[PDB]
């Protein structure tokens, strides 16, 4: 038993006609205190796999190393790590879903929500989520903690059901996203302006964007606001 | 007396241990490799014995690597070869995982030395029948 201390906060992501799309900030908070700016919480494994992870970001840091060990045991004695026994994103998810859950049963728990986006060796789109219970599953849409609560409702606007996710074209889907994340600076406080984009396409391959900003925010309508009640000035 | 050669830890009245020899012998009878130090880094080769058209060309490796910038080649028993950069690995992943940086080409020969010393320290176990070439680029 434990209780997180530095932590991060949403992980969204979606599927689209070709691949996959995940996002996070780029904040590591200390309670009520926004105190580290230049953390990375999607984690890349290989050229097919992005690892998202929100909570615990000391738990964040030993999953960290736990993939890069992953990506460096599976080159071993192994001439096809870079072709046919590449690691899969499958292959990354069921060992950290085999670890959440076997750290759930010991009761000292990786206290984390992971998201595992990419694409199969079979240009199968993968999303997968897994937490601190071992508890897994897939949708067309995943989001962790607060995005749960107010990414996923708008993620799926543009993909209610599977048969929707070849007619996303990728200009849709991270548009949606870029939407998600201002949408999450509004109304989460423990969220951040800066945050980190990735997609994993099966055919333009990898593109990981970083210090990415919230634009286009409407603050404008502030001003006309004035007491809570009966103030007229 | 005799019976000096029969004991793997035993001195010999010349100060030799014999089952260290005999070791030697098996990596004499094996196949040739080598390693050769450029001016930037390492280059390691072997010899494969085709036994057959049966073997699959290409397939058959030998050359073995430990962490993602160390090389190791070793002739002889190809097993005992293949348990030294069991330990190997294990042995770098241990130092990385207390250190942080990747280990040091020297600190990973003495490891794989210290290893290979111990099964000539008791009669229980039997001494590496393999000569190991092993190398790489680190912070200097």
């Amino acid at each position: 038993t434990q209780q997180p201390i530095v932590t991060g906060t949403s992980v969204i992501s979606m599927k689209y006609d070709n691949g996959v799309i995940i996002a996070a900030d780029n904040l590591g908070s200390y309670g009520s205190l926004l105190r580290f700016n230049g953390v990375e919480r999607l984690i890349p494994v290989g050229d097919n796999t992005v690892v998202g992870i929100s909570g615990d970001i000391s738990d964040m840091q030993h999953i960290e190393r736990l993939l890069k060990d992953l990506v460096t045991e599976n080159a071993y004695d192994n001439p096809l790590a870079d072709a046919e026994e590449a690691l899969e994103p499958s292959y990354i998810f069921e060992y950290l879903a085999t670890v959440m859950y076997q750290r759930r049963s010991k009761m000292n728990p990786l206290w984390n929500a992971i998201i595992v986006a990419g694409v199969q060796s079979n240009g199968d789109q993968f999303l997968r989520y897994v937490n601190l219970l071992g508890v897994t599953y897939s949708s067309p849409t995943l989001a962790t903690g607060f995005g749960a609560h107010m990414a996923n409702p708008l993620l799926r606007k543009v993909v209610d059901r599977e048969s929707d996710i070849p007619k996303t074209t990728v200009q849709v889907a991270e548009e949606a996203i870029v939407n998600a994340m201002r949408v999450l600076y509004y109304r989460d406080a423990r969220s951040s302006r800066n945050f980190s984009l990735a997609i994993i396409d099966k055919n333009t391959g990898l593109t990981f964007k970083k210090n990415l900003q919230v634009e286009n925010m409407k603050w404008d309508f502030a001003k006309d606001i004035k007491g809570y009640g009966t103030q007229k000035i | 007396g005799t019976g000096y050669d029969l004991s793997n830890s035993v001195f010999s009245p010349d100060g030799r241990n014999f089952q260290v020899e005999y070791a030697v012998k098996a990596v004499e009878n094996g196949t040739t490799s080598i390693g050769i130090k450029c001016n930037d880094g390492v280059v390691f080769a072997v010899e494969k014995l085709i036994t057959s058209k049966l073997l699959v060309p290409q397939k058959n490796v030998k050359i073995q690597v430990v962490d993602r910038h160390i090389g190791c080649v070793y002739s002889g028993l190809i097993p005992d070869g293949r348990h030294l950069v069991n330990r190997g690995r294990e042995e770098a992943a241990s130092f990385k995982k207390l250190y942080k940086t990747p280990i040091p080409i020297p600190a990973f020969a003495d490891r794989l030395g210290q290893y290979v010393q111990a099964h000539t320290l008791y009669n229980s176990v039997r001494p590496f029948g393999v000569s190991t070439i092993f190398g790489g680029v680190d912070k200097n």
